[PDB]
């Protein structure tokens, strides 16, 4: 229901062509949890519309902003599928310490505060989600055996009608198919239900599960998330370059975990961060390469030692003055202005 | 639904009608899919690496045109994205600067 | 190419399978290709005794072996000495076959109640009217500790009384493997071998 | 062209996925470089003298 | 593993997977993802340059290895062990402007007669579909009506 | 049977792998067999039932 407003909302927007929705579909995860959904919308081409991408996100964020029913979010996409971002970061905190769900919440709580209030960075972004209300069914196992009923059938009637069971296959339009068993859905909804499925005892006896279980709330993730073999919660979350680097990003996330987790949790980098953190900056020895081959060239060409510096010298004033119209419009030094800057040098 | 459960105290055959309802439905209620607020399925279609992203673009609108000739009346079809747009771009982009 | 080689011997273990004693399917066959080319020999063990070869294997397997595994230029990582835990039920046949039991009953009890279960949910469709909540269900099948394995209930007696497999059993968090033991200057020890890749 | 290739063609060695970025950009700009020297130490003049 | 909580799926189903998988060569990270329709996702990333032909085969080695001691009821569903395409072509969707077909008849419908046609054309490295599932055979219980008999 | 008798001498003698359970965030075999004092003679073995 929320999903569809907030289609409506982008179909109503100018210049929006498409509202692709998915209700259930988790967008951190691409996998289905049942209170999240994702709808993409889809630009008409730049010359049919008057609003840039960045005008009609603002546009859809105050109009779904006004929807009460559930948090919902618009926002731009990133360069490139399966990378996400280029400043932000990825990580992973970890419960290695058997510390359990409740703690690793409040481990992300505590971390994503002390991030949203880090200069430069927002709120991450988590999948995790531990306090979604659960049911718990407490088998009294001897009471169970003590009248004859077997856990393979106490279990077995919960998994049938409340779960499903899959039965076997099937064909039609020439294909396979599964065959499914499962209680109708309005004879599991209430606490009661569960309580009056009946099992069989050893007698032949029709039993009912709520005469040997006890039933109580509780709380659980969904979806349990686990990282390098750890149970564990994902952040997601950006760092503004005009504040601080991705390094120096990382190097602030690093600290505050190191105050902020219990003994026995911890973060790891993922996706791009992981290979920031993994990789050495080989432009230390590729740029003094690059210098020592261009003077040897220019040593042979002039047969002289020292008149190689006359072109070589020069070079960092191409760059400045480069940098100095980029610093002047608001720019920043992205891969095409590094690579335009070492094509100037060469010209 | 004609299956039968076990032979009832008067001799009657008890059967899986008599106590389920059965239907041809779904194995997953979890995702749903919608276009523009019309029920809809997505399908993705994504390249091998060192293929031509912008022939298989075309191949692919080619082959739904085709079978979209079979479709039952009121199954319509859409590609409501197309990235390799920013490549067919890039090769405009060349052509351009060039000139 | 040892991946060549790996994959088809892995590939026709496949379809081995079907020819073999349902109790080594059930454990699972492994086939790994071997990395010829030894870095570094690292051994734990315990200087005043307080730890043993079992206690230390599974130290390593649990915080040592994985993180060597991600070092730069890793092929293989092998562990020698003790096993990997396992919970051991230590049968007195006496007992058992003085409550009326065979062995069969007793595996098929243990079978029954340390089990993975599938307990539902409340208010998944289909539902005339939409429902407002999905709620899952939580149902413990398995078991954990050894006091949990001991009060597993092999049957009723005619007195209607519980029999434990406790009553007819030693239960005890102990190896899997009894056959390689591992000293280090005659100290408990286990034995770690790093391989380099190519 | 030799000058221009010492110092484009050890940028096709970066690492990480900047890296790659680079290796797009470092070889094409020193193939064209190495191609325009050739026509123009070839087709260039032969085209001034005609 | 259908109705089981994501708890008992992470920890029997997820938990010895990843021990298997554990080692695979020129593997970065894992990550496994449990949720409440009963799907496990598990996700082995590997280092760049690694050939995903090799990584596809390593992973499903381990896979095997570890299915004997998975949940009877995931081993009679099945497990799929299969490389990702992440460089996305296009995207098509089917739909109903009247609402004549609902998403379940035209997921089935590209399942049966459009998914396949795509796959055949060259260059296509992968085709996903995302909306209601299968076609299955539901029977529906009135466990009132079951236990009565 | 022959089954039970084989089985008797297979989990009393031999060990049965029964099923696993979880601990320390692992997986680990359930395994069943006679304690050791009672499979040392021949006559340990005849008496089993
Ligand atoms: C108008 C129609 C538009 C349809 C558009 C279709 C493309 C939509 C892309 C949206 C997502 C882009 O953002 C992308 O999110 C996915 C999912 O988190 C991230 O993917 C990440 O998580 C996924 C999901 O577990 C894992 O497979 C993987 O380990 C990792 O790469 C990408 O790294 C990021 O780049
Ligand atoms: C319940 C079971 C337990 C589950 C087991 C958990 C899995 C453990 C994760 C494996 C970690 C791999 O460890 C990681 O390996 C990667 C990939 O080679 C290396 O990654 C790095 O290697 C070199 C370093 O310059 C670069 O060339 C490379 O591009 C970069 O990614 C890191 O050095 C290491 O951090
Ligand atoms: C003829 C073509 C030549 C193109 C070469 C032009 C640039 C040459 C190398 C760039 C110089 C520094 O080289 C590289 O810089 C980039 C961006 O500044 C750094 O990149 C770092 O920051 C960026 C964003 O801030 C992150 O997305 C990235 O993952 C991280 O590594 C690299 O760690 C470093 O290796
Ligand atoms: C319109 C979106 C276009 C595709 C965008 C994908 C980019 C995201 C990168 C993350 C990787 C996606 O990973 C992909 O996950 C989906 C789950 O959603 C799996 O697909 C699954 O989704 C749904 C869930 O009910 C079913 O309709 C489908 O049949 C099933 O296979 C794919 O088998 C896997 O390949």
């Amino acid at each position: 229901a929320v999903i569809r407003k907030m289609s409506e909302i982008g179909m109503n927007t100018e210049g929006v062509d498409y509202a692709v929705a998915f209700p259930g579909l988790n967008a951190l995860q691409f996998t289905n949890t049942p209170n999240t959904g994702t709808v993409f919308f889809g630009l008409k081409p730049f010359d049919q519309r008057k609003h840039t991408a960045a005008e009609i996100n603002a546009e859809i964020n105050a109009k779904i902003a006004q929807i009460q029913q559930g948090f919902g979010f618009s926002i731009l996409p990133p360069p490139i599928l399966g990378l996400g971002q280029g400043s932000g970061y990825s990580l992973y905190i970890q419960d290695r310490g058997g510390l359990g769900y409740g703690a690793l919440q409040s481990a992300v709580n505590a971390m994503s505060g002390a991030i949203m209030q880090t200069p430069g960075m927002h709120f991450p972004i988590s999948t995790y989600q531990a306090n979604v209300p659960q049911l718990d069914v407490q088998v009294d196992r001897d009471k169970a055996k003590a009248q004859g009923v077997s856990l393979t059938e106490l279990f077995g009637t919960l998994q049938t009608y409340l779960g499903s069971s899959y039965v076997n296959d099937f064909n039609q339009f020439g294909r396979t198919w599964r065959v499914m068993a499962q209680a109708d859905g309005p004879y599991r909804e209430s606490v009661e239900d569960i309580a009056n499925l009946r099992t069989r005892n050893n007698q032949g006896e029709m039993v009912p599960i709520g005469s040997m279980v006890n039933i109580s709330t509780t709380y659980g993730p969904d979806p349990v998330i686990r990282y390098n073999g750890y149970p564990a919660a994902d952040l997601i979350g950006d760092a503004d370059p005009r504040v601080l680097s991705s390094s120096q990003a990382m190097t602030h996330l690093e600290e505050l975990s190191k105050q902020i987790l219990p003994n026995g949790m911890n973060i790891e980098w993922t996706d791009l961060s992981f290979q920031q953190a993994t990789q050495g900056n080989t432009a230390l020895i590729v740029f003094p390469v690059a210098v020592l081959l261009a003077f040897l060239v220019l040593a042979a060409l002039y047969e002289s030692w020292t008149l190689p510096l006359a072109v070589i010298l020069i070079v960092p004033m191409t760059m400045l003055s480069a940098l100095f119209g980029v610093w002047l419009t608001g720019g920043d030094n992205n891969v095409f202005v590094q690579v335009g800057l070492v094509v100037l040098m060469g010209l | 639904g004609n299956i039968i459960l076990k032979t009832a105290q008067d001799g009657s055959l008890v059967r899986l009608r008599d106590v389920a309802r059965i239907e041809m439905g779904s194995g997953s209620y979890a995702l749903r899919s919608q276009l523009n607020n019309k029920d809809a399925v997505g399908i993705g279609i994504f390249q091998s690496p060192g293929a031509n992203a912008i022939d298989l673009s075309n191949a692919v609108r080619a082959k739904m045109a085709e079978l979209a000739t079979r479709f039952p009346e009121d199954m319509q079809w859409a590609a409501p994205y197309d990235p390799t747009v920013f490549v067919r771009d890039s090769i405009r982009a060349v052509v351009q600067t060039l000139l | 190419d040892p991946d060549q080689a790996q994959v088809q011997v892995q590939n026709r273990v496949a379809q081995a399978e079907a020819r073999l004693p349902e109790d080594v399917r059930r454990l699972g066959i492994t086939t790994q290709k071997q990395s010829p080319t030894l870095t570094l020999v690292v051994h734990l063990f315990s200087p005043n005794g307080k730890y043993d070869s079992l206690y230390m294997r599974n130290y390593a397997t649990l915080k040592v072996k994985d993180e060597l595994a991600r070092l730069p230029g890793v092929g293989q990582i092998q562990i020698f000495g003790s096993g990997e835990y396992a919970m051991r039920v230590w049968l007195d046949p006496n007992k058992v076959a003085a409550r009326g039991l065979t062995a069969s009953d007793v595996v098929t009890a243990m079978q029954e109640q340390n089990v993975q279960v599938s307990a539902g949910q409340l208010g998944a469709e289909p539902l005339p009217q939409e429902s407002d909540f999905l709620i899952s269900i939580n149902a413990q099948g398995r078991l954990h500790t050894e006091e949990e394995f001991g009060n597993i209930i092999l049957k009723t007696a005619q007195d209607g009384s519980l029999v434990r497999l406790r009553d007819v059993a030693r239960i005890e968090m102990g190896s899997g493997s009894y056959a390689l033991r591992s000293q280090l200057n005659n100290k408990d020890a286990v034995g770690i071998g790093i391989f380099q890749s190519p | 062209a030799l000058v221009l290739c010492a110092v484009f063609v050890p940028m096709a060695f970066l690492s990480g996925v900047t890296g790659q970025f680079y290796k797009q950009f470092a070889v094409t700009i020193a193939i064209s470089t190495v191609i325009s020297a050739i026509n123009s130490l070839t087709l260039s003049p032969a085209l001034a003298a005609l | 593993y259908p109705g089981a909580n994501p708890k008992v799926i992470a920890e029997t189903v997820a938990t010895p997977l990843e021990e298997a998988i554990n080692g695979v060569e020129n593997m970065m990270y894992m990550k496994s993802v449990a949720g409440s329709d009963g799907v496990l996702v598990t996700t082995v990333t590997f280092r760049p340059g690694t050939d995903p032909d090799q990584a596809q085969v390593q992973v499903q080695n381990r896979v095997a290895q570890a299915e004997a001691r998975l949940p009877e009821d995931v081993r009679r569903l099945g497990i799929t062990t299969q490389k990702q395409s992440p460089t996305l072509t296009l995207v098509v969707h089917l739909f109903s402007p009247n609402g004549k077909y609902d998403s379940l008849y035209m997921r089935n419908y590209a399942t049966l007669k459009v998914k396949d046609e795509l796959a055949r054309l060259p260059g296509v490295g992968q085709i996903q579909i995302f909306g209601s599932g299968e076609y299955a055979m539901r029977v529906w219980l009135d466990p009132n009506k079951v236990a009565a008999r």
